[PDB]
């Protein structure tokens, strides 16, 4: 993904918004015939979990607990998951040696149950204001409803019947003179250790304190398990109910697991001329493909193009064997030996075929970029078939063109 | 119905959380770390192409709705707090991102000043908003914002950060750790905005009116021989590990004065209240004066509220404002949440009102049909 | 380089046995307790100490040069002892990297010159970036990237790690041959 | 006030003119590019060209919809929130306040003066806005001179030249003897 530079050769997406992304990041949509990007697809929320103590919490409990773990804590000074140490328990960090004793929080007899965050200072005033505005909003709703049904009736405010407990909040008292800056600030050395930085100030927003002794450790933030759903298609992919300590997908779907992935095996000279060898591995068990197209003339956004890649080669039938094969186990005649193609095809191993592209570098100053279209026989299986019961000839016949953009090192 | 989310996109920091809460859940720098870019690009930028702005806001809102808040965007409503006279194309884009990409049920474009008034409970009050870009004031009288008597000056965070950078480069004394124990000037051509902001918050403070008025005349040096008050002690600040910048005591209490300096025009952060209040209707004068509100993170700076209220009462006695605003009692309101998170708290208090929210707010079905967001400009 | 893995020619001196290749330059003081079941690679000047260990490594494990894998000591009131670490399947430890980690999960790409702290657990399908410090007793979830001197959540990985990482470690092993 | 309200709309387009010097170039922007639409609602729905204006420094600014919806506040000052009649209203009200016999002749003789009538399509809008308020089938002639800005002075220049002016003005010795009223009583 990162070790090999997947962020070089990119695949194009069809729709409203055109995007150039690596095949590793993209997803293939099986309901229809069009691969779509992580940007294009809509995101959902499945499950919440703590990154320290991996515990799958339900959606209801998260809303009550404000998307936080009760047991785990993150240090305020540096941003790292704290650890309980005994002597009878105090909270301490590994990276920085900030303790819970420093700020002056008393040690608890019970390990987890004892620790808590103080109640918000303006929580009582809050509820009183909500209830005042709630009652006041309810009056406007009744007024707006009464006005709307009178318009809908269209009786011109005809008086058939006779027309027409209060909550009163006291408004906050305005101070005559606000407290001045203490005379300590004048003629006193300022230790930058004692006062807190903006980053660690703002992590505790309810009462962001200037001094470090006031700054208490906040609960550790819960992380999210994303599930993707498309515009045209319904489902796409999702994750299990035990995503904590699991790398399994409930429905595995990705562009590399359907569309044939292209990789630049060899990179030649960048001095005005060369011959680059690229591989075209298949992922499907049995299929056919072809890199025939030259991306037309000024069509399909070929603005990035800074070279003329010929790739004048007819289709080559490659197949993947999901099994541990030996070094040159058997030599097939019709697949390998019959299309010898010594100039075009470099090598043909198991689920692998090297192809020579004749690029024209140094058309611009530098940063050589090549546009070429790749075709493949997509066994869609859109119609109802149990273990390939249906023939799926019309599906296999369908030729899907992916506009690839390979970027040479330069 | 579900508890509607509140977002407040600012140049420096964005406030995020859920309605009917004591304060915002997440507050973070309004930036995004794009691959290739060493410094992260700012998400809100006025006067750029729509497509480039659309991509930045799409990237940012995604981070807010998944990494910071954990909730589906399509399920529950939005309460977008944005200041009055926010650029047209920016607000149009922000809504278009929420309605098209995320497919939110309904957005409510509340003005920050009217939201700040709800938190106190008082129906009428003057509201000063000392933000990053511009320090804006807007009188709110019994629910109606008075756009006629608006006021704004560029004396916020950005103007203060720039002033600090200028002063530090003049009196530049850093200990690199390479025979740089001796005072070394301007080793680095520019100082990054992240450092300048941290220096401002920790080192620099707002002086008293009496001491400040002397500092103004001192640096001017208006036919006087060393008429400055005794500064605080010099604070040593680390830059990128090894390099230790010695911050001069004069810089700490002089950097702030650019806000409260008259500069001939008679245009300070203090004057902007009195300039607006004098332009207000004659009946509204005494009610607005008595109910002052000071929101924005720039006013959090230690001893700002005392200097402002003092500087007001001094500028009152000045002959221009002496006639109209002579015998007026200026009293400041202390909001429940902190000065930074007053704007957000209003939107949450408003978001808790499910019945009024749905009616006032613009539904997606209306936007998809029309493609016209309602504004204070003509329809 | 552009998806394709590049050639690396090894010298004559290297201990090739049952698929497992271990550079003779690289000392592994404590050969008894350390175990390499699969076709593992250990590059030159690397350390795998047997300080009361049980260092089990993967099928296609890779450890680049100047890199150390030492077990951590558990500060227990009952008895202070070195906790035996278990490197997962298809694990890629990058060059000049320090590892004091207990239980490193399968299909992981540990970055270059990155110090992992004492008693540090890593779950499967994660990636630590280069010049990063994971503090003692930290956990990293699957499909995650931890970075910075603090060592905290930077973002998420590509969905296809389980399938992709197999190609990387196996290709490197296959491409890494004698001169 | 139109210059002040244009500055507000220019900040709503995203261009600040905070300084007192920068207020002068807002007055220049107004004087250069600001056209009064006959129907304001139709021009708002229509997508603007966004005509570029060049500043003294050299920088370009796209004004867009602020161009036409700024001077509209003359004809409809309730939009911003200023309690006034309006330029179309004050003209009609002034005629309607006068005696019934003169109304027809006063509608038949209207003269535009000053600089805040030179707005492009001012006469076109005013004629339309006056007609609907004024009585039906009444002849409304809004006779603008070519020198509207300098009309007030030219009048004084003609008045001053006449021998009657010699009687009208107040002498320095008259002001010393008569008192303060001298200037007020001789005014008319
Ligand atoms: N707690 C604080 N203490 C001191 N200064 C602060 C604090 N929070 C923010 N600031 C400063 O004041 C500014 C407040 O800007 P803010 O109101 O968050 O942005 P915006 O005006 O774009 O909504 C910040 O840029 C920062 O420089
Ligand atoms: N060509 C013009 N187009 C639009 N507005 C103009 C034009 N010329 C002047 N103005 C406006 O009219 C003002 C001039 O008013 P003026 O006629 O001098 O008033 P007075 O009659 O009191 O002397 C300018 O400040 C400007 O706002
Ligand atoms: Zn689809
Ligand atoms: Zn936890
Ligand atoms: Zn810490």
């Amino acid at each position: 993904a990162s070790l090999l530079q997947s962020e070089r050769v990119l695949y194009l997406v069809q729709g409203e918004k055109k995007v150039r992304a690596p095949l590793s990041q993209l997803y293939f949509c099986r309901y229809c015939s069009e691969l779509r990007s992580l940007e294009c697809v809509s995101h959902e929320v499945d499950s919440h979990y703590c990154p320290s103590c991996l515990e799958n919490m339900p959606s209801a409990e998260a809303k009550l607990k404000k998307n936080r773990c009760a047991n785990c804590f993150d240090c305020p000074g540096c941003m790292h998951t704290l650890s309980t140490r005994a002597t009878a328990y105090y909270l301490a960090c590994g990276f920085c040696r900030w303790t819970s004793r420093d700020v002056g929080m008393a040690d608890k007899s019970v390990a987890s149950g004892g620790w808590q965050e103080p109640d918000h200072p303006h929580t009582q005033r809050m509820n009183k204001l909500i209830e005042y505005y709630q009652q006041l909003a309810q009056k406007e709703k009744v007024e707006r409803d009464r006005k709307k049904l009178a318009r809908r009736r269209n009786y011109m405010p005809l008086a058939f019947s006779q027309h027409t407990k209060e909550i009163k909040i006291e408004p906050a008292q305005a101070v005559d003179e606000v407290e001045p800056l203490p005379e300590d600030y004048y003629t006193r050395p300022v230790n930058l250790t004692e006062v807190t930085t903006l980053q660690q100030r703002l992590l505790q927003p309810d009462f962001q304190p200037i001094c470090a002794s006031q700054l208490y450790p906040r609960h550790k933030h819960l992380l999210i398990k994303r599930s993707l759903r498309c515009r045209q298609c319904e489902h796409n992919l999702s994750k299990p109910e035990f995503n904590p300590t699991s790398i399994k997908f409930k429905i595995q779907l990705v562009a590399v697991n359907y569309i044939p992935e292209v990789r630049i095996m060899s990179i030649p000279n960048l001095r005005y001329m060369k011959e680059s060898q690229v591989l075209l591995t298949l992922t499907n068990p049995v299929e056919n493909l072809t890199h025939v197209t030259l991306l037309e003339c000024e069509e399909g956004d070929p603005d990035d193009t800074n070279s003329t890649a010929k790739v004048s080669v007819p289709p080559t039938e490659l197949v993947l064997a999901g099994k541990d094969a030996a070094a040159e186990y058997d030599e097939l005649a019709e697949p390998q030996d019959f299309p010898d193609d010594p100039d075009v095809v470099a090598f043909r191993k198991a689920n692998k075929v090297g192809v020579f592209i004749k690029v024209t570098p140094q058309r611009e100053e530098g940063d050589v970029t090549v546009c070429f279209k790749l075709k493949h026989d997509f066994k869609n299986l859109a119609a109802p078939i149990r273990p390939v019961e249906e023939a799926d000839p019309g599906a296999e016949v369908s030729w899907l063109t992916q506009h690839v953009e390979l970027s040479l090192g330069p | 119905e579900k508890t509607a989310v509140v977002i407040d996109l600012g140049e420096a920091f964005t406030k995020c959380g859920f309605a009917g809460e004591t304060g915002p859940r997440c507050i973070i720098p309004s930036v995004i770390k794009k691959a290739g870019m060493p410094k992260p690009i700012k998400v809100v930028q006025y006067n750029i192409n729509t497509e480039e702005l659309y991509s930045y806001l799409k990237e940012f809102i995604h981070i807010l709705y998944f990494r910071h808040l954990l909730v589906n965007p399509r399920d529950r409503r939005v309460v977008v707090i944005e200041s009055v006279l926010c650029p047209s194309h920016f607000r149009e884009t922000l809504t278009r991102v929420l309605f098209k990409y995320f497919e939110v049920p309904s957005v409510l474009l509340a003005p920050s000043h009217l939201m700040a008034l709800l938190t106190l409970g008082i129906n009428s009050a003057m509201v000063l908003d000392c933000g990053y870009r511009e320090s804006l004031v807007l009188p709110i009288y019994e629910g109606i914002p008075v756009l006629n008597c608006w006021g704004a000056l560029p004396l916020g965070g950005k103007a203060l950060h720039k002033e600090l950078e200028t002063q530090l480069l003049e009196q530049c004394t850093v200990d690199t750790g390479a025979a740089k124990e001796q005072s070394l000037p301007s080793v680095m051509g520019s100082i990054p905005e992240g450092v300048l902001e941290d220096i401002k918050v920790r080192t620099c403070f707002v002086s008293d009116l009496t001491r400040g008025l002397k500092i103004q005349a001192a640096k001017f040096n208006i036919d006087g021989n060393t008429e400055r008050p005794s500064p605080p002690p010099n604070v040593d600040y680390p830059l990128d590990g090894e390099k230790i910048l010695h911050v001069l005591g004069s810089i700490r209490d002089s950097v702030v004065e650019i806000l409260f300096e008259q500069d001939n025009e008679e245009k300070s952060v203090a004057t902007l209240i009195l300039d607006s209040l004098m332009q207000c209707p004659i009946d509204t004068r005494k009610q607005l004066a008595e109910n002052l509100v000071i929101i924005g993170g720039t006013s959090m700076l230690p001893g700002f509220l005392h200097r402002l209220l003092a500087e007001i009462r001094y500028l009152v006695e000045k002959p221009k404002y002496k006639k109209t605003l002579g015998t007026k009692t200026f009293r400041i309101h202390t909001p429940p949440a902190k000065a930074n998170c007053v704007a957000w708290l209003g939107g949450a208090i408003f978001g808790a009102l499910q019945d009024i929210l749905g009616s006032r707010s613009v539904s997606k079905e209306y936007y998809n049909q029309t493609g016209r967001i309602p504004d204070w400009c003509s329809l | 380089m552009e998806l394709g893995e590049l050639l690396y020619n090894k010298s004559e001196y290297i201990e090739t046995a049952s698929g497992n290749k271990v550079s003779r330059q690289s000392v592994l003081c404590g050969s008894q307790n350390i175990v390499l079941n699969g076709k593992t690679i250990v590059m030159n000047d690397c350390i795998i100490r047997g300080d009361l260990a049980n260092v089990r490594v993967g099928r296609h494990c890779v450890v680049k040069s100047r890199s150390v894998i030492r077990p951590p000591f558990k500060k227990f009131s009952k008895g202070v002892a070195f906790f035996p670490l278990h490197i997962g399947d298809h694990v890629f430890i990058e060059e000049d990297c320090v590892v004091n980690a207990a239980q490193i999960g399968s299909y992981v790409h540990v970055g270059k010159n990155c110090v992992i702290g004492r008693r540090c657990v890593l779950k499967d399908c994660c990636k630590i970036l280069d010049n990063t410090v994971l503090p003692p007793e930290t956990v990293v979830p699957p499909f995650t990237v931890f970075s910075g001197c603090p060592g905290l959540f930077s973002g998420e990985l590509p969905e296809c790690t389980q399938e992709l990482m197999i190609d990387v470690t196996k290709s490197y092993y296959q491409k890494f041959l004698p001169l | 006030d139109v210059s002040r309200f244009l500055r507000l709309y220019l900040r709503k387009e995203g261009y600040d003119f905070h300084s007192s010097s920068e207020f002068e170039i807002v007055k220049a922007i107004k004087e250069r590019a600001c056209y009064l639409s006959i129907n304001p609602q139709k021009d708002e729905t229509l997508e603007t060209e966004k005509a570029q204006y060049y500043l003294p420094d050299g920088s370009t600014i796209e004004i867009g919809p602020s161009r036409f919806r700024a001077p509209e506040l003359l004809f409809r000052p309730d939009l911003i929130g200023e309690e006034s009649e309006g330029i179309h209203e004050v003209l009609v009200f002034a005629i309607q306040k006068s005696d019934m016999d003169l109304r027809r002749t006063l509608f038949s003789n209207i003269v535009l003066s000053g600089g805040s009538t030179l707005f492009k399509g001012f006469g076109d809008r005013l004629l339309s806005e006056v007609k609907k308020l004024a009585p039906k089938d009444v002849k409304i002639r809004i006779s603008a001179p070519q020198e509207r800005l300098y009309s007030t002075w030219i009048g004084g220049s003609i008045l001053a030249s006449l021998d009657t002016f010699k009687k009208m003005w107040v002498s320095k010795k008259e002001y010393e003897e008569d008192g303060a009223r001298s200037i007020h009583r001789k005014t008319f």
